[PDB]
């Protein structure tokens, strides 16, 4: 199937003293593989998956150099943005950046992306054509003109179509034993009376990977959304994910309802029914 | 493998 | 700034079985800004050795973290997650429900 490599950066200003907090995390699909935390003692990019540990010192030196350089760019950014928005020196603010590339099931480049936010709102984004930028407001418009003058889209398109995809391919190979394994959801249904007359059925999907999943309830074979609840997909903490969907039904009519589970690890969708 | 630090500050 | 209050799920890594070691999870998500205080409690008391994931965020920019600790569910012990964030007037306490 398709794969992605993405990096997420967050920088949080600390007005009263010192430099912003900066946290960077790198993923291949839903697997985190590196982190950098400005507050940690190492001051290095650190591994967070076993398959990245086989990279040599040059790799780690280079990743560390780049990530610290990024943190310093966000540091300058936070100062400029406070000025763009005429904000007090007293408040804490946030910059966030995300970028990455996707490849299809042939491992060829499919798409690339970069988005940047200030205080949790879109600020500037690379368009899908990798050639131009979207700016949300007149501050970002200024940034867009700066980034156009410096030919940033061209350099970023180079990364996204080249080195991003090349290293994603390398990781997929080295980490094949987990990164190319799909863990189908382990599913079951539980039953919870709510009164004499109604009961909740809860359809569980556990220990799956990747995170993308669809759970749907049907009643007598038609999709039902009323009287249902679907929780956000959540991390188990061992690299897999969990989700459930529940429906309230009249007691005795449980057999009319089916839970339908779709996931990349399932050749055909699963159907669960209480009996 | 990160992109290098090629974005100008905003 | 947009302030967005956290969603909170409290749950175990594995199916809860009384007397058997497991991990208690408190997943906070959908929040902004990122500064957040999260404790896990056993019978109202703060559990000491709690770890968390590296900060990251979703498509809409809102942040998420997983806080966790080893624990042993029992019939009687009550576990909970206590969260404070700028969007909350006082810490919000969400009890662990082993069915959820």
């Amino acid at each position: 199937g398709s794969h992605s490599m993405r990096y997420f950066f967050t920088s949080v200003s600390r007005p009263g003293r010192g430099e912003p907090r900066f946290i960077a995390v790198g993923y291949v699909d839903d697997t985190q593989f590196v982190r950098f935390d400005s507050d940690a003692a190492s001051q290095r990019m650190e591994p967070r998956a076993p398959w990245i540990e086989q990279e040599g010192p040059e790799y780690w030196d280079g990743e560390t150099r780049k990530v610290k350089a990024h943190s310093q760019t966000h540091r300058v950014d936070l100062g400029t943005l406070r000025g763009y928005y005429n904000q007090s020196e007293a408040g804490s603010h946030t910059v966030q950046r995300m970028c990455g590339c996707d490849v299809g099931s042939d491992w060829r480049f499919l798409r690339g992306y970069h988005q940047y936010a200030y205080d949790g709102k879109d600020y500037i984004a690379l368009k899908e054509d990798l050639r131009s930028w979207t700016a949300a407001d007149m501050a970002a418009q200024t940034t867009k003109h700066k980034w156009e003058a410096a030919h940033v889209a061209e350099q970023l398109r180079a990364y996204l179509e080249g080195t991003c995809v090349e290293w994603l391919r390398r990781y997929l190979e080295n980490g094949k034993e987990t990164l190319q394994r799909t863990d189908a959801p382990k599913t079951h249904m539980t039953h919870h009376a709510v009164s004499d007359h109604e009961a909740t059925l809860r359809c569980w999907a556990l220990s799956f990977y990747p995170a993308e999943i669809t759970l749907t309830w049907q009643r007598d074979g038609e999709d039902q959304t009323q009287d249902t609840e679907l929780v956000e997909t959540r991390p188990a903490g061992d690299g897999t994910f969990q989700k459930w969907a529940a429906v309230v039904v009249p007691s005795g009519q449980e057999q009319r309802y089916t839970c339908h589970v779709q996931h990349e690890g399932l050749p055909k969708p699963l159907t669960l029914r209480w009996e | 493998f990160l992109p290098s630090d090629f974005f100008p500050s905003v | 700034m947009i302030q967005r209050t956290p969603k909170i799920q409290v749950y175990s890594r594995h199916p809860a079985e009384n007397g058997k070691s497991n991990f208690l999870n408190c997943y906070v998500s959908g929040f902004h800004p990122s500064d957040i205080e999260v404790d896990l409690l056993k019978n109202g008391e703060r559990i000491e050795k709690v770890e968390h994931s590296d900060l990251s965020f979703s498509k809409d920019w809102s942040f998420y973290l997983l806080y966790y600790t080893e624990f042993t569910p029992t019939e009687k012990d009550e576990y909970a997650c206590r969260v404070n964030h700028v969007t909350l007037s006082q810490p919000k306490i969400v009890k662990w429900d082993r069915d959820m």
